[PDB]
């Protein structure tokens, strides 16, 4: 899951954006 | 703005600024 690494856990500019397509 | 926690609603903002008009999965573990 991705919302966990940043719901669950942290989430940076960076996580969230290697996320973005 | 440092790294902290956000889901879904204030994922996808974040996803939304980071990139936005990229575009990005936001998948859900349910």
């Amino acid at each position: 899951g991705i919302t966990e690494q940043c719901c669950t856990s942290i989430c940076s500019l960076y996580q969230l954006e290697n996320y973005c397509n | 703005f440092v790294n902290q926690h956000l889901c879904g609603s204030d994922l996808v903002e974040a996803l939304y600024l980071v990139c936005g008009e990229r575009g990005f999965f936001y998948t859900k573990p349910t």
